[PDB]
């Protein structure tokens, strides 16, 4: 077991710890994964130093553990993020978000004549990752966009 | 039971080669032996919530000929969903309860798809969902270049007008792209060119396709002439520049035609196609229309007979 | 100064602390002020025990000083809370906040037919202590709405 | 400088009882002996953008009666924010420009307030904003009762029809609060009940009031009976219920009322009063209409004029 | 008699510099010294067939600011042009016998001119035609651009927007045209660009003129940025591309500007301008509107009245 390396050292028994989250990012995924909702203790570092990499979050919860697909989710959001299974003090799960071949419920097609809208059905797209940016086609549209356009719900 | 049996027709991009051309080889055959008889004690649902004449009436009579019963609208003004608010998935399920399979046409894209997750057991099949795919159009405009061609392969085809909007050239791209050899010209003003998501699809295919704003650019070796109308309903006001044909062909313009090739649209045509062409060699969207027929009936065949053998 | 259980965080030279913060409380604060809008560093914690409470969370910013108001504008969330100002690493001075007589901005009148909707102007709302919990009455089409109701934007 | 010289008249509940008075006395001032050229060489918007036959029309012909010119609008379907979809804001920003002062009436609530934002220091009056305040209407209304009563206070007061949305009342009781011992009776549907913030505000002052389900229930101790007109324009689908007239008050039913008993009504009136009321002595809902002359040419002289008038 | 007594003020192309200069030096003279019954005993008509804030309303307070009477509509939908098919001619052939200057506004280009040929001795003054010519707007613009630059020569000035259908600047390039080395940037969207008849005018004079893709490429050295609304009115369905603002002029764009520098807009404004622009000490386009009183009194004395006023 250990402490840490940057200036703030900070210490939990059991739960994820997801680091090196970008700027402006971490408060954005309290929201959208209503992890706040929670009552066990959590930690939230905003605009920390990362050394070399400028400024990143950080975010601790006490006894708690995402889904592959929030990790999966998270391969959109903070790829470079990390994310850390904890036990009994200091990791024993450091995993890193793998891109998926589809993202359901979380999504919404930018197609505005997509069926999708109007009807009591779950959003799915498929990732595909292209050029050099991501790219996801619509289950129900087949339309395809650019990550980047997606993430405007 | 053949590969078909049962299964939904929603999107070219889920059937095969061998799919396409066992839909063809039946065509071909109840074109030339009739089967009055192969869906007696049937009855097919056609759910039209979108203006149409072709795709309708051809399905419908399909059915006749095969001894099916119909029953549907061609409008859902006066569905309970056009005047008590039901949803499309509610709709299906309900009609999923009293027929053997269900023909839809839906102004937004994907209501074919989300059809399907409604229907239980009972095969859905496309009549065309927005902008997006036209199955049966593919099924039956292969129909006819093989016919008259004699082959689906190694093919100089040209695809004029709104190639945007056109899910007629979606669907017919990505099943021509199943073939071997077959080049492609896109005429399309800039606005309305062809999606993205099927040039990614013939690059990593390996095949070879190229812009051009003329049609007399490529008349001389074009084996196909696709000709399509600028999609109006579906053009967004930003976009209103467009909604004349840019590219319209007329008799004079087939000069340097090759003697095998044909005009081929859809349809219905508003000015992209002058009257006068009506009556030259290469006119072949109305012969075209009719292998609708053959086309639909074999798809219905092959999805409500487990075996056909004729 | 900080707490003790291995040592924790939270030891910043000049900012703000809003200490005593109702649980589930400061990540709507968060929300509201739009706290994280900014470089500044930031830490977080989320359901820590107190004694004096059963569990509160904990707001600390950095380089970053609110006013006798900006505090007082949070009397509608955590009454009961405390804003330390501290400077060279010392808190040099504390306050708790006073009920507000306006909310500004933040909120948006429930009336539908209310001109704050169309027109360019900001919202605000005169604060009633209506007895019974806070009422707030519109600037502008003189309705007025107990707190409970009076979303958000 | 007059105590309202160059004050904006948004809100009730922003004026004194010292206001109101200085009003009510000038206007008694300026019925005895009219200033004809008292406001000349001044131009003053009236600028209507929702309906309305005497508050325009009276107001304006208060303006003349001064000397005053007149620019302005009765409806916004031609103004550049009717057509080029133009802010408020921007409209009354501009307007501040040209005009002395601002006389309007708008749909939504708070507009008058908003105007004052924009206006500089050209003064707004408020002529209604949605179902709020109507300012202008509660002068000439106290200009009313006391011609009739002889005073302000220790008065019982009636007010009947749709208490919710009506701003004629909602400035009326807030301004009749602030008279010593007056009494209120309200009668309206339970859908259409006097707004919360005027019952505690009453209740605040330890003014008396109570709810009431008939007229006559309280017709022999009323001293005025203000009938309403059921907001139909701002009623919600859900509301329709009480669009038509609940309380018709009709001729026979002012047998047992005190002899000083009036009948006001701020109108326009559909069915809430029959035509019979018209010429009892108790009827005076249209010299209540031309008070309306002598309080508006009150308060344009209080504001645009800087000595208080002799 | 002036050298514009009694004249149609039409087009700025019938105007030269000494006119303009005459309006504006009267301009000013009143603005100090307002003569209130210099057009005492004058009706002038206020006819706008089309949408107006600043125009009509500035008008009409104009002439009451000098002591005229004002009839006519601001919507022609219940003149007897509107409900019983009367020619305009013949509109106007009846209105001249009762005027003495008719100020119109009119949804066709050339409605102004046309009712020159049918107004007898009672002058026209065009509040705006179609998008064509907007010469009182070009004054107070003229007027405005003096007032915050101390000169009409030697200014780099930029048009933004839509310069195709903008009526107003149309009129100001003409006008500031005629003055001596003024260097223009016209920054629009393709489809909206400057007309030919205004370019070839610039290069007969020898006046730069250049094109630009965006504001700030040229915020450096502009004296005068003349943001414009897109006319959607005028605007055809093919055009409908452009409806939405392309350039947004942002509080953020004004931290290069020149200290002179001044944003003007003859309004009203959608979103080519951020509210955030307002307090900034550049804008200037509220300042803009009010001045549009000193120069249509001043034109209307100079019509209107014989002699040269002091
Ligand atoms: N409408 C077209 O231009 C192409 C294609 N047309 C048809 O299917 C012919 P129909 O509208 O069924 O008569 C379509 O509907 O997508
Ligand atoms: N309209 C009404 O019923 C009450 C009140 N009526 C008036 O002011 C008379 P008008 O609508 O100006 O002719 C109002 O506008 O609120
Ligand atoms: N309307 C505009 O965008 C520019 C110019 N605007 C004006 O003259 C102001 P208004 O339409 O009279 O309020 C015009 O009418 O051409
Ligand atoms: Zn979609
Ligand atoms: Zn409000």
């Amino acid at each position: 077991m250990t402490h840490d390396n940057k200036l703030q050292v900070e210490a939990i028994k059991r739960g994820t710890v997801i680091d090196h989250i970008p700027a402006q990012i971490g408060f954005k995924l309290l929201s959208l994964f209503k992890l706040t909702e929670t009552d066990q203790r959590i930690t939230i570092g905003l605009n920390l130093p990362s050394g070399e990499m400028g400024r990143k979050d950080l975010i601790k919860i006490e006894n708690t553990f995402l889904s592959e697909d929030q990790v999966d989710q998270l391969a959109l959001y903070a790829p470079q993020a990390t994310v850390n299974r904890i036990d009994n003090y200091e990791v024993v799960g450091k995993s890193r978000p793998s891109l998926p071949e589809r993202i359901d419920n979380v999504l919404v097609c930018p197609n505005s004549n997509c069926i999708s809208h109007a009807e009591p059905v779950s959003s799915s797209f498929a990732v595909r990752k292209r050029a050099n940016d991501i790219a996801l086609k619509c289950k129900y549209c087949e339309k395809e966009f650019s990550h980047n356009v997606v993430l405007a719900n | 039971a053949n590969p078909l049996y049962q299964k939904h027709i929603i999107s070219i991009n889920d059937l095969s080669r061998d799919d396409l051309n066992l839909v063809l080889a039946t065509a071909a055959k109840l074109k030339a032996n009739p089967q009055p008889e192969l869906l007696k004690h049937k009855v097919i649902a056609s759910c039209f919530f979108e203006a149409s004449t072709r795709t309708r009436l051809s399905f419908e009579t399909s059915m006749h000929r095969l001894g099916a019963s119909v029953v549907g609208f061609s409008d859902s003004a006066n569905t309970s969903l056009g005047k008590k608010g039901e949803t499309l998935a509610d709709t299906i399920s309900v009609i999923s309860t009293y027929v053997d399979a269900i023909v839809m046409r839906h102004p937004q894209e994907g209501a074919a798809r989300l059809a399907t997750e409604f229907s239980g057991n009972v095969p859905v099949l496309n009549a065309g969902d927005g902008s997006n795919q036209h199955p049966t159009q593919t099924l039956l405009d292969l129909f006819t270049i093989q016919e008259t061609q004699g082959r689906l392969d190694n093919l100089h085809v040209a695809m004029v007008g709104d190639l945007k909007y056109g899910r007629t050239v979606h669907s017919l791209t990505q099943a021509l792209a199943k073939f071997d050899g077959n080049r492609f010209y896109f005429i399309a003003p800039d606005a309305l060119a062809m999606p993205q998501y099927i040039l990614d699809m013939l690059d990593e295919k390996g095949i070879a396709w190229s812009l051009h704003s003329s049609i007399e650019e490529v008349m001389a070796e074009v084996d196909i002439l696709y000709m399509t109308r600028v999609q109006k309903e579906r053009l967004d006001p930003s976009e209103y520049a467009n909604v004349k044909a840019q590219f319209v062909l007329r008799a004079s313009d087939l000069h340097n035609a090759k003697a095998n090739m044909k005009v081929l649209h859809p349809l219905p045509r508003v000015d992209e196609i002058a009257t006068d062409v009506d009556k030259t060699p290469h006119a072949w969207y109305f012969q075209q229309a009719g292998n609708g027929i053959f086309a639909r009936q074999a798809l219905l065949a092959l999805v409500l007979n487990r075996d056909l053998v004729l």
